[PDB]
RNA sequence: CAAAAUCGAGAGGA
DNA sequence: CTAGTTGATCTCATATCAGGAGAAGGAGCAGAGCGAATAC
DNA sequence: GTATTCGCTCTGCTCCTTCTCCCATCCTCTCGATATGAGATCAACTAG
């Protein structure tokens, strides 16, 4: 019975496949696109990126 | 039962929550209206449609 | 005498096949084909290339495997070819430099760091610059042996004519066959460097058993 | 890692890629991986790791490397 | 004129 | 110019089970297709 | 001279084994464990 916006929903699931193919919230999805390397440090697994 | 519940719920989401944190951070709405990441690649042409 | 059983062989090489781009490559088993006096070969050959006419290059392909080309198709080949494709590409003159400085002065098979160093003023700059040059490759941590740019495809062509020359043999009756056979019967197209030339290789290296016959030499397989 | 894999995609006794640099399979690698060298290395690792030989080269059976703790077989 | 360590274990609080 | 002193520095030497999930690499099998090769 | 094989290659499919990363935030407290000198060089004196 909860409810919550659209926009957020949207922004979501747009952010989750912008690239053609499903992406995970996950170090194997989200660490492995384009983000430059210092970002990707911040969110899981530093010494490997760097 | 209620009382593990409580106790054991709680590391999961927490990490759910760090997780999609750091995934969507900064997509941010810009002065061309648009919607956009970091590397400035467009994620939605309107904010919300 | 040696001298001319090479020249023979290298009128054998298909220049055409390789566009003019490698000199022409005798085997040293060849060699041992038309001279059956081993010894007396290899003695002959190392006065030939004492005075300078030829120079030995490990092919690698077997530990047993010395080519033989003559100084001044080496010289004209690298020289044309290489500073061809790389006018401009610095190593051009540290070759240029090799060519002038050590190959009249030392013919031997192997280069050792020490040497280039000192002998020769070559420094770890020019020594790449030759590497990728393909005139050295590696033996060693700082050792390297002498070569032919582009040597890979004739290594490549010879060898599957070899097998293939083998194979052959093995698939005639009894693992034999008489050599004009051979010679008449029509080259496999894995067999690029033609028969002659693959022939004299394998009766040179002792692989197949030459047989003096009423019919003439007739090639048998050693029982392996 | 990187070093076993630079290895795996070069001579190990002449010191170059086992592949041509002009061959189009990688060719189109280097068209389609722009600005990312992981990508364009994966690439190559993976098209290069079915090469088991050097063939203007020195033609020498190159060795399938492995590893055990620090060491390199 | 700034004086007062680090590392592990355990028990607690919201 | 030129012999004598002082300190700093350095060397040697003494004894006595109730994780899991996902990626990567290699393994073994399976058949397709093409070079030569026998053979009708 | 073309079937016909056939062996060899070349993928390439599964299938297993290996390896490697991750596990809510913030805060208070207690308790236990974790040399000595002879000699030589050298440089700055320290004077002649
Ligand atoms: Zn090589």
């Amino acid at each position: 019975g909860s409810y919550v916006n659209y926009r957020h929903l949207a922004l979501l699931c747009d952010t989750m496949t912008c690239r053609g193919h499903l992406m995970a919230i996950t170090r194997h999805g989200v660490n492995r696109q384009d983000t430059g390397p210092l970002m990707k440090c911040s969110f899981e697994e530093t010494v490997d990126v760097l | 039962e209620g009382l593990i519940d409580t106790a054991v719920k709680t590391a999961e989401t927490g990490y759910i929550q760090r997780r999609l944190i750091k995934s969507m951070e900064s997509v941010m709405v810009k002065y061309d209206a648009t919607v956009r990441n970091s590397i400035n690649q467009v994620v939605q042409l309107r904010y919300g449609e | 005498s040696a001298r001319a059983a090479v020249s023979e062989l290298m009128q054998l090489f298909p220049r055409g096949l390789f566009e003019d781009a490698l000199p022409p490559i005798v085997l040293r088993s060849q060699v041992y084909s038309l001279v059956p006096d081993r010894t007396v070969a290899d003695r002959q050959l190392k006065e030939l290339q004492e005075q300078g006419e030829i120079r030995i290059v490990q092919l690698g392909f077997d530990l047993d495997a010395h080519g033989i080309i003559f100084t001044e198709d080496y010289r004209t080949r690298v020289c044309d070819c290489v500073l061809k494709a790389c006018d401009g590409r610095p190593y051009a003159g540290a070759v240029q430099k090799f060519l002038a400085s050590v190959l009249p002065a030392c013919g031997d098979l192997s280069f050792q760091q020490d040497q280039m160093t000192q002998t020769f003023g070559f420094r770890d700059s020019e020594i790449t610059h030759l590497v990728n040059a393909g005139v050295l490759t590696v033996r060693d941590a700082g050792s390297w042996w002498l070569a032919v740019p582009g040597a890979g495809r004739f290594i490549k062509y010879f060898v599957k004519g070899r097998q293939a020359v083998l194979s052959m043999v093995r698939k005639a009756k009894y693992r034999e066959l008489l050599l004009s056979e051979l010679l008449g019967r029509r080259a496999p197209v894995v067999v690029r460097l033609g028969l002659t030339y693959h022939v004299h290789d394998l009766i040179g290296a002792q692989l197949v058993d030459c047989i003096s016959t009423t019919s003439g030499t007739l090639l048998r397989l050693p029982e392996t | 890692v990187k070093t076993m894999k630079v290895l795996r995609c070069v001579c190990f006794f002449c010191s170059k890629l086992l592949v041509d640099s002009n061959n189009p399979k990688i060719k189109d690698i280097l068209a389609k991986s722009k600005g990312q060298p992981k990508k364009r290395l994966t690439h190559v690792y993976d098209l290069c790791k079915g090469k088991n030989i050097c063939e203007g080269g020195c033609g020498r059976y190159q060795p399938r490397i492995r590893r055990s703790g620090l060491e390199l077989y």
